[PDB]
RNA sequence: CGCGGGGUGGAGCAGCCUGGUAGCUCGUCGGGCUCAUAACCCGAAGGUCGUCGGUUCAAAUCCGGCCCCCGCAACCA
RNA sequence: AAAAUGUAAA
RNA sequence: ACGCGUUAAGCGCGCCGCCUGGGGAGUACGGCCGCAAGGCUGAAACUCAAAGGAAUUGACGGGGGCCCGCACAAGCGGUGGAGCAUGUGGUUUAAUUCGAAGCAACGCGAAGAACCUUACCAGGCCUUGACAUGCUAGGGAACCCGGGUGAAAGCCUGGGGUGCCCCGCGAGGGGAGCCCUAGCACAGGUGCUGCAUGGCCGUCGUCAGCUCGUGCCGUGAGGUGUUGGGUUAAGUCCCGCAACGAGCGCAACCCCCGCCGUUAGUUGCCAGCGGUUCGGCCGGGCACUCUAACGGGACUGCCCGCGAAAGCGGGAGGAAGGAGGGGACGACGUCUGGUCAGCAUGGCCCUUACGGCCUGGGCGACACACGUGCUACAAUGCCCACUACAAAGCGAUGCCACCCGGCAACGGGGAGCUAAUCGCAAAAAGGUGGGCCCAGUUCGGAUUGGGGUCUGCAACCCGACCCCAUGAAGCCGGAAUCGCUAGUAAUCGCGGAUCAGC
């Protein structure tokens, strides 16, 4: 076990944080430590959503949380009335003057975090961990990818005995700094432990 | 005492004697065999191993050797010898033999022209072989008593169980199991030995009034 | 000693010296670097993660 | 009963003749090598000389008694 | 030419 | 299968001999031969679930060939010995909390243990709890004040506000909220299992490796490709090839350093002038230095020799040349590696306690052993005086100029800076001057006595710092062992993270 986090490697080459603003010093632990509290809610509410990633911006006070989604009409709901009451809930939290925000997901099959829990779910639901490994690296390779991957390790089917289980197509030059990957967890709860699932989507160089 | 020890690391044998009070009292519970589960020092992989130790606790006993053999529970026959000596080994009843009543046991010696000389000689031999006749006797009770006590055979005779991978020690025979193992290796034995003393004396009860 | 120690470490104490940083996010104690309010490993997960503002990776 | 020898660090032997000064090999303990054990290398500890007396400024050493071990002797009838 | 050995459970 | 193949192990016929699982056993008995040694013939009980033949893939070799690394060698400085610091073993203890174990545990989790931290210990305590979501019954009202006993936690206990919602003419009434006393769901556990797991990490290893697709060979495991010659730090490229390609690796793409440029001119800078109260100090200016954002630059492009090519050896011009120096980056996998105690988490277990609070103790113990370290043993030295030259960082809960008091640690005052303004800040080896005389010393600074400063509720256990006195071992270290190949080792100081302080 040995390998650098693909996300941590790519900042400002071929990836931008997913929380940009300024602060001193006096107030970043606050700001950050409430940052985290809203992804907290945000993660936890829009599961249904398929929540790709949070873009949790700060202007002059206020905050400005983009979200980025597979099936939008989640969020928004009847006459957009799941999407009113959340903003309510953040500002309710925050004290802060905020900002709702929405752009919908193009390409499901692209986006490495969404892949992981369409993985973690279906091995959830008691599925075949290796022909699914295969399936999920097809519809990923098959939806235009230039390069795919997917690993789960731990007790793979109840198995006493954990173990790690991949598959993979086209390229994946986890080296290359040139090129952009899109990386993606996920946890599998179980009634028989805990299995991390992992992607790699690589979306062509640059 | 002893201690053959047994390169890494022990101890192939330890004998001591514990000095003290109430030392058979307590420590008489541990003779048998002791099981022992863990991964092993000795091991090249990684592999788990069951191994043994016996233990015996004979208690502190009194022993004396007898003052010697007494003329009272002696007979004593005096006869003439056989073989050369001409005029003076016929006319003379120069020949020994001393019987040691309680035993049966017989010496004879017609080796000196003296009488006392060969009386004095089946004196010295009648008083080794009963000595030598009673330290064997002495010996293969000693020696049994242990064959009983510490159990020939191994991986499966007996007592307790020392799992270190799972922390636990267990007295097969109150079926006890308290997985305390730490303290237990320290010496705080008495949360395991005073158990078999209370199981013990409820077996007293039920013996003569059950 | 786990949620209810995390709980001493918020209540304004009784003497000012026995303050002690807790992680804002795992509850550790040592190993606090107070800038984040985060313990040494905390730090390091969201940094490769990018939901630290600024800060990436070092090389010279 | 008689004569000769012996008892000295845990084992096995020097030193006694010629009084002053305790040695050897092994073992043991601590540190090296080695993944580890041994072999190997470095360093250390350990006896108050069987036991009583006596001689002497001084006794393992010289002198007397006793105890234990060893060898020899014990014939003429 | 140096230089012995490694018990017993995945 | 290896192989045999008109000298068959092929295709056929004739005849003799022989085998029928391994061990027991070519043994025993009997018989025949022999001078003997022994030979020929030749069993059984018993026991095992295999023995065995060829071939495959690895690993291994005190096998071979070719390469490689501070591996040896060549070198400079060290540990091992001394005193101290710290981590570990061990022993000790009421507890000396737990984990880490050769390389790859041992100044490691600890980037801050007096209380706190704290998971251990003794003791006084609490029981729907220090925290979460709810559900009850007497149901009071928020929340400030207090008594009280106490080491605190805790337990007991005295005054209030004269709130709020429905809206009732009304004397009261029911809502909500948080608190309240019991009760029920439940919380809680740093209790076990890293050999039930995720995550992250160490390691072989920055080693050049590891494999897939299809094809072809093989009864098959598998092989071919990946091999071969050249070459390279490199499965790096080249040529060859029953193989043709492809992926993860290597390289590149990224940061930092070295050269030049464009843009930029304060809080940076000062070359010529002006003012000079002989100071970047005012006026003044961006040139240089700097600062920091975008570029340029190197391509084996050029020359010689060799070469089939790849490239190899030299040459030049260049700040820099064949990878310029440094970093970031760690393949398929291996170690039942590490960690359930950062967090996550399946199963297991504790429930007026295996949960919780507090006070005090302990994690700092000391017959001993080791790891890593600091300071030394001195003259290429040491002390005092004076005087220079750094980069990186930190600081409006803070850093502190400068006067004042103090031998000092520091205290009292007090200017500036939220900072390329102002400050910590003195750089230290260096240089100059004076002293020391080869001594257990003006080397050395452990030990201890006395007297103080600061942070803190509190420095007995247990802090750092100062002053006086004390002035130990140590004369260069047995066996053995470590680092480093160029701005490196050695040496010299400075800063920071943690953090009241250390
Ligand atoms: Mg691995
Ligand atoms: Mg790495
Ligand atoms: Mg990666
Ligand atoms: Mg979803
Ligand atoms: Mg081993
Ligand atoms: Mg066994
Ligand atoms: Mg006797
Ligand atoms: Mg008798
Ligand atoms: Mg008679
Ligand atoms: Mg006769
Ligand atoms: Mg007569
Ligand atoms: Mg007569
Ligand atoms: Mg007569
Ligand atoms: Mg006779
Ligand atoms: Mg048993
Ligand atoms: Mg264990
Ligand atoms: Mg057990
Ligand atoms: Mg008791
Ligand atoms: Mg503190
Ligand atoms: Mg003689
Ligand atoms: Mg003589
Ligand atoms: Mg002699
Ligand atoms: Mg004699
Ligand atoms: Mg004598
Ligand atoms: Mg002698
Ligand atoms: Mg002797
Ligand atoms: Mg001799
Ligand atoms: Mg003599
Ligand atoms: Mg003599
Ligand atoms: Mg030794
Ligand atoms: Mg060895
Ligand atoms: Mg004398
Ligand atoms: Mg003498
Ligand atoms: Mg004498
Ligand atoms: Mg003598
Ligand atoms: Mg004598
Ligand atoms: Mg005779
Ligand atoms: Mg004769
Ligand atoms: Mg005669
Ligand atoms: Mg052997
Ligand atoms: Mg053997
Ligand atoms: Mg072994
Ligand atoms: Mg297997
Ligand atoms: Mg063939
Ligand atoms: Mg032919
Ligand atoms: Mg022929
Ligand atoms: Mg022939
Ligand atoms: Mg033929
Ligand atoms: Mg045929
Ligand atoms: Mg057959
Ligand atoms: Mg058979
Ligand atoms: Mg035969
Ligand atoms: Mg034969
Ligand atoms: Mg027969
Ligand atoms: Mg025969
Ligand atoms: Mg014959
Ligand atoms: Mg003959
Ligand atoms: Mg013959
Ligand atoms: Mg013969
Ligand atoms: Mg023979
Ligand atoms: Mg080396
Ligand atoms: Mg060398
Ligand atoms: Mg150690
Ligand atoms: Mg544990
Ligand atoms: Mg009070
Ligand atoms: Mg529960
Ligand atoms: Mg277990
Ligand atoms: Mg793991
Ligand atoms: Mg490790
Ligand atoms: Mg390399
Ligand atoms: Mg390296
Ligand atoms: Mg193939
Ligand atoms: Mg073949
Ligand atoms: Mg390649
Ligand atoms: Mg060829
Ligand atoms: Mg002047
Ligand atoms: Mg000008
Ligand atoms: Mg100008
Ligand atoms: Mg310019
Ligand atoms: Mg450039
Ligand atoms: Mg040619
Ligand atoms: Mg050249
Ligand atoms: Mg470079
Ligand atoms: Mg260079
Ligand atoms: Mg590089
Ligand atoms: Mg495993
Ligand atoms: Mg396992
Ligand atoms: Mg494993
Ligand atoms: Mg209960
Ligand atoms: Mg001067
Ligand atoms: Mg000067
Ligand atoms: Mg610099
Ligand atoms: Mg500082
Ligand atoms: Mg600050
Ligand atoms: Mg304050
Ligand atoms: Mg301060
Ligand atoms: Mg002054
Ligand atoms: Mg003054
Ligand atoms: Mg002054
Ligand atoms: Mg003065
Ligand atoms: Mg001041
Ligand atoms: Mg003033
Ligand atoms: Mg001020
Ligand atoms: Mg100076
Ligand atoms: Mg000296
Ligand atoms: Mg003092
Ligand atoms: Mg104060
Ligand atoms: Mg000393
Ligand atoms: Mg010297
Ligand atoms: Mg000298
Ligand atoms: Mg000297
Ligand atoms: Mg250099």
């Amino acid at each position: 076990g040995n390998k650098i986090h693909p996300i941590g490697f790519r900042l400002g080459i071929t990836r931008d944080w997913e929380s940009r603003w300024y602060a001193g010093k006096k107030q970043y632990r606050h700001l950050l430590l409430e940052d985290q509290r809203i992804r907290g809610l945000l993660e936890k509410e829009l599961y249904s959503a398929g929540l790709a990633r949070v873009d949790i911006e700060r202007a002059a006070d206020n905050v400005a949380v983009t979200v980025h989604v597979a099936k939008p009409g989640v969020v928004i709901g009847r006459g957009g009335e799941r999407i009113r009451v959340l903003r309510e809930e953040l500002a309710k939290l925050t004290g802060k003057n905020v900002a709702l925000n929405v752009q919908e997901v193009q390409n499901p099959n692209l986006s490495a975090p969404l892949v992981a829990q369409r993985v973690a779910e279906q091995i959830e639901r008691r599925f075949a961990v290796r022909r699914a490994i295969k399936q999920a690296v097809q519809r990923v390779m098959e939806s235009g990818a230039k390069g795919a991957k997917v690993i789960v390790s731990g007790r793979i089917g109840g198995a006493e005995q954990a173990r790690t289980e991949w598959a993979a197509q086209g390229r994946v030059p986890l080296h290359t700094l040139r090129a952009n990957i899109d990386y993606g967890f996920a946890l599998a709860r179980t009634t028989y432990g805990v299995l991390g699932v992992k992607a790699y989507i690589f979306l062509g160089e640059v | 005492m002893s201690a053959s020890e047994g390169e890494h690391g022990g101890y192939k044998e330890i004998i001591a004697k514990i000095s003290g009070d109430g030392v058979y009292g307590r420590l008489k519970f541990e003779s048998g065999g002791h099981r022992v589960q863990r991964v092993p020092a000795t091991e090249s992989q990684g592999r788990i191993h069951t191994s043994a130790c016996t233990v015996a606790v004979m208690p502190e006993l009194p022993d004396a050797e007898l003052p010697d053999i007494n003329p009272a529970d002696l007979r004593i026959d005096t006869f003439r010898s056989s073989g050369a000596g001409g005029q003076h080994v016929n006319t003379t009843d120069s020949a020994i033999r001393i019987t040691h009543l309680p035993t049966g046991i017989v010496v004879e010696c017609q080796d000196e022209r003296s009488q006392h000389k060969n009386k004095a000689k089946a004196l010295s031999v009648l008083g080794a072989r009963i000595h030598a006749a009673e330290m064997a006797k002495r010996q293969q009770a000693e020696a049994s008593t242990r064959r009983n006590l510490l159990g020939s055979g191994d991986r499966s005779d007996r007592n307790r169980t020392y799992n270190f991978p799972q922390g636990r020690v267990t007295d097969h025979r109150i079926n006890l199991t308290l997985y305390r193992l730490d303290e237990v290796m320290e010496g705080k034995l008495d949360m395991l030995i005073e158990p078999i003393i209370q199981e013990h004396q409820a077996d007293q009860l039920a013996a003569l009034s059950e | 000693a786990r949620k209810a120690l995390i709980e001493k470490a918020k209540r304004t104490p009784k003497f000012k010296v026995r303050a002690y940083t807790r992680c804002v996010r795992c509850g550790r104690a040592r190993s606090v670097y107070r800038f984040f309010g985060l313990c040494r490993i905390c730090l390091r997960e969201l940094a490769h993660k990018g939901q630290l503002p600024g800060v990436r990776k070092a090389s010279w």
